[PDB]
């Protein structure tokens, strides 16, 4: 977030399949629709994967 | 038939992804 809210805006890339926070960007990648529009089942599965 | 292996086990893999989401939700539901 410090990279993104920055002048110039830093491009960033996330790798998948490893584990932990990168994968909860991956679930914030393929099921996202129009940017940050995230539904309730996916936010709750995300919450329990942070809790696990 | 290795071509056929690759595509059919691809179907098995994505189907199991749906099954994982369903069973984790069911475990949350119990």
């Amino acid at each position: 977030l410090e990279y993104l809210r920055d002048t110039p805006p830093v491009p960033v890339v996330v790798c998948d399949g490893s584990g932990r926070a990168s994968d909860i960007l991956a679930f914030g990648h393929k099921y996202s629709e129009e940017g940050g529009l995230i539904n309730e089942s996916l936010r709750d599965q995300l919450l329990v994967t942070i809790q696990k | 038939r290795v071509e056929n292996m690759s595509m059919r086990l691809e179907e098995v893999n994505e189907r199991e992804h749906s099954m994982k989401a369903s069973l984790q939700t069911v475990d949350i539901r119990l």
